[PDB]
């Protein structure tokens, strides 16, 4: 009765569904495209915004905007179009009778979740609401209560170290390098062969390139010496207009900026010594249980060979007696949602919602106290 | 497509109409393969003037809901598809009368069945691809504003629309 | 651990229930070294949905003792472990449906036995470690408040719990 909704509204992809299930009912990209050309036929027009899946079948006449950049909602009029699309047009539910479980990255602005609270209560009129952290929900879905979670998505990657249900907020690190900064590095790195992708609708083609041909080399300075001696690493890809491109050493140079972020001009360290500098800011008694429970979540952690590369780079930093086990589940793209369906369908969680009656005695500043 | 096949025939007046039009268009799409009741081009013209008449009645059914909708920000997703139905039925009326008189003035050797009546299938499957978004944008406009005055007089509850919740997306592969 | 092995099988309802759950957990423990009746991953999922049902009955039996305690100063150590077994069986129910669909969609080659079914063993080791504290916190609340009215109606004397006195500590070395 009154099954809750779990809407993980990440950057780049929106995953929604019902609480208590094991798979999302709605996975569509988080874009709102508007037409940029001149309409000549009468009737084609009077429709100035395509949201989600029909803005990628009809791209090529649209300019595609992302409302969430770096985990922060930049466009508050286009984010209401995606929430209106994912309730009525995509899930086919009425939000007046279901409580929703939203999802936010750590270390975001406090006025980002202050306006998600205002929108769901004064526009969609949900009975109850709750805003959770991403990397705490990918420990629910992993069968653990202790561990350190590297959650690499599209806007941000962050580490949250948790020991026996107790989080250490002084050791939560956050990078703004993520998967969308590997798409924009692949557009620049492909111009050395002649292929120039420019437009916003041509960035979705080079995004589909990195999901199919890109991988992580276990030894980078050796792999660049065998990518030039022979041509056994090259693979071909067919564009939507029939042209065939050929990619050589740009298959592993694109996910290598997660481990060497000096390729994009960032001064920060890689993701292998960000997940280690946050272990070494935890207390000494719990470091043996974080080396062995190293949960990897999110979509950008799905390259072939990102687990065997990351075990190589923490064992070179950790002491030689610790064993290091990296937990990469096969379904780790939807791990943040599955732990959201676990938490919202819980028997002891049902007194932790922010009810609509509670929203009147406070303002939108109640979400900081209750979450 | 298969979205119309995922509905039930015991629905309201719009879903029983939108499922009749997909049964007409299913007779025309396999004419490219020749596995239907339409034998030659002279049945494709009579079927195209049938789907253009049924499509011209959902323009009338959709506009009664667009008049009872009180919010001006809600009809803009609905009137954008009622203007595409009004065009795609006007092409199917006139570009069937053209292919009727070409068949009489020239004979049977002029039109070749497949790859000659494909101007009638293309204008029909673009009507069907613009008629499932005026039963989806009309389902939103009749249940989001159900409690408003005027919409309840149409007698269209949310249980009358026979659309279900979608299927679970696959986790791997 | 070996504390459950030191209990007798002729006890009351809670001791005979916590003896069955350690027999299920011992079938998943040796699967990490491959010496158990559970041969592949498809038997670990059936056992994890079995230990999540037997562990969901001690949440029922543990709450018939927690409400009969007279004051709220003694059940704080009992409700703290009853809320942990509410979480550890909800993970075992849902993360067994998730690992059943991954085994069904991608096939049997995606799961690898060891290092793939360890997400169910780790959530079951934490259920067993939070159910032997639920026996020990319920043994205290059943004998410290035995003479009060309400606790004697459960028919739980101190002799029904078959837990013995601990061993002598070693003096040297
Ligand atoms: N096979 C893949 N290889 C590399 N990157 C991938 C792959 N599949 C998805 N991604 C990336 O994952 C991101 C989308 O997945 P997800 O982490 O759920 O996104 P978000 O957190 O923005 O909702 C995108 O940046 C996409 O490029
Ligand atoms: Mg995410």
């Amino acid at each position: 009765e009154t099954t809750a909704l779990v809407c993980d509204n990440g950057s780049g992809l929106v995953k929604a569904g019902f609480a208590g299930d094991d798979a999302p009912r709605a996975v569509f990209p988080s874009i709102v495209g508007r037409p940029r050309h001149q309409g000549v036929m009468v009737g084609m027009g009077q429709k100035d915004s395509y949201v989600g899946d029909e803005a990628q079948s009809k791209r090529g006449i649209l300019t595609l905007k992302y409302p969430i950049e770096h985990g922060i909602i930049t466009n508050w009029d286009d984010m209401e179009k995606i929430w209106h699309h994912t309730f009525y047009n995509e899930l086919r539910v009425a939000p007046e009778e279901h409580p929703t479980l939203l999802t936010e990255a750590p270390l975001n602005p406090k006025a980002n979740r202050e306006k998600m609270t205002q929108i769901m209560f004064e526009t969609f009129n949900v009975p109850a609401m709750y805003v959770a952290i991403q990397a705490v929900l990918s420990l629910y879905a992993s069968g653990r209560t202790t561990g350190i979670v590297l959650d690499s998505g599209d806007g941000v990657t962050h580490n949250v170290p948790i020991y026996e249900g107790y989080a250490l907020p002084h050791a939560i690190m956050r990078l703004d390098l993520a998967g969308r900064d590997l798409t924009d590095y692949l557009m620049k790195i492909l111009t050395e062969r002649g292929y120039s992708f420019v437009t916003t609708a041509e960035r979705e083609i080079v995004r589909d390139i990195k999901e199919k041909l890109c991988y992580v080399a276990l030894d980078f300075e050796n792999e660049m010496a065998t990518a030039a001696s022979s041509s056994s690493l090259e693979k071909s890809y067919e564009l939507p207009d029939g042209q065939v491109i050929t990619i050589g050493n740009e298959r592993f140079r694109c996910p290598e900026t997660l481990f060497q972020p000096s390729f994009i001009g960032m001064e920060s360290a890689g993701i292998h010594e960000t997940t280690y500098n946050s272990i070494m800011k935890c207390d000494i008694d719990i470091r043996k249980d974080l080396y062995a429970n190293n949960v990897m979540s999110g979509g950008t952690t799905m390259y072939p060979g990102i687990a065997d590369r990351m075990q190589k780079e923490i064992t070179a930093l950790a002491p030689s007696t610790m064993k290091i086990k990296i937990i990469a589940p096969p379904e780790r793209k939807y791990s943040v949602w599955i732990g959201g369906s676990i938490l919202a369908s819980l028997s002891t969680f049902q007194q932790m919602w922010i009810t609509k009656q509670e929203y009147d005695e406070a303002g939108p500043s109640i979400v900081h106290r209750k979450c | 497509d298969a979205e119309v096949s995922k509905w039930d025939d015991s629905g309201n007046d719009i879903i029983v109409l939108a499922k009749q039009m997909c049964m007409i268009m299913m007779e025309m799409t396999d004419f490219t393969r020749g596995k239907g009741p339409l034998k030659n081009t002279s049945d494709v013209i009579s079927a195209a003037k049938k789907i253009a008449e049924a499509g011209s009645r959902m323009d009338k059914l959709g506009r009664t809901i667009a008049d009872h909708c009180p919010d001006s920000a809600c009809k803009q997703d609905l009137l954008a598809y009622l203007q595409r139905i009004a065009l795609y039925c006007h092409q199917l009326n006139i570009c069937s009368k053209v292919k009727a008189e070409v068949q009489n003035l020239g004979g049977e050797l002029v039109v070749s069945g497949v790859d000659s009546a494909m101007s009638l299938i293309q204008a029909a499957k673009n009507l069907m691809n613009a008629v499932v978004q005026t039963v989806k944008a009309s389902y939103v406009a009749s249940t989001k504003y159900q409690k408003s005055q005027g919409m309840a007089s149409l007698n269209l509850p949310a249980v009358s629309w026979k659309m279900k919740a979608p299927e679970k997306k696959p986790l791997v592969k």
